[PDB]
């Protein structure tokens, strides 16, 4: 999962703190890639722990 | 979700599909179809039409 | 009709901390990028803004 911000930092070859230091696209990537909102995740007005 | 516009996160279910080169273990609904030689026909063998 | 321009000169050019400035959705850049644009030395900007 990702900040939903930009959902474009999953993609063979930029930079950036969200897909620097946890996940590296090849620059040969034959796959696919799905994205959607998250909605019932979680409800507390506060905001979990 | 107090505030909005991609403050929501995304979830993300990126598939890695790697070529064949190797025994395939998945590839599709298609079932068989019984074997001819010495005729012009058409191929699915594997994935790979000819 | 009135957009105003701002003039920024003698600042660090920090691009990677306007992601979180703003609730956004990516860029519709053309001619650079976002992902390497702190890495750019320039004369000036301007932020029209309405």
């Amino acid at each position: 999962v990702i900040r939903g911000n930009e959902v474009s930092q999953i993609a063979p070859g930029q930079t950036g703190n969200i897909a620097d230091y946890n996940y590296k696209l090849p620059d040969d990537f034959t796959g696919c890639v799905i994205a959607w909102n998250s909605n019932k995740l979680d409800s507390k007005p506060s905001g979990n722990y | 979700p107090t505030y909005g516009v991609g403050h929501q996160p995304y979830r993300v279910v990126v598939l890695s599909f790697e070529l064949l080169h190797a025994p395939a273990t998945v590839c599709g609904p298609k079932k068989s179809t019984n074997l001819v030689k010495n005729k012009c026909v058409n191929f699915n063998f594997n994935g790979l039409t000819g | 009709y009135a957009w105003n321009r701002k003039r920024i000169s003698n600042c660090v050019a920090d691009y990677s901390v306007i992601y979180n400035f703003a609730p956004f959705f990516a860029f519709k850049c053309y001619g650079v990028s976002p992902t390497k644009l702190n890495d750019l030395c320039f004369t000036n900007v301007y932020a029209d803004s309405f």
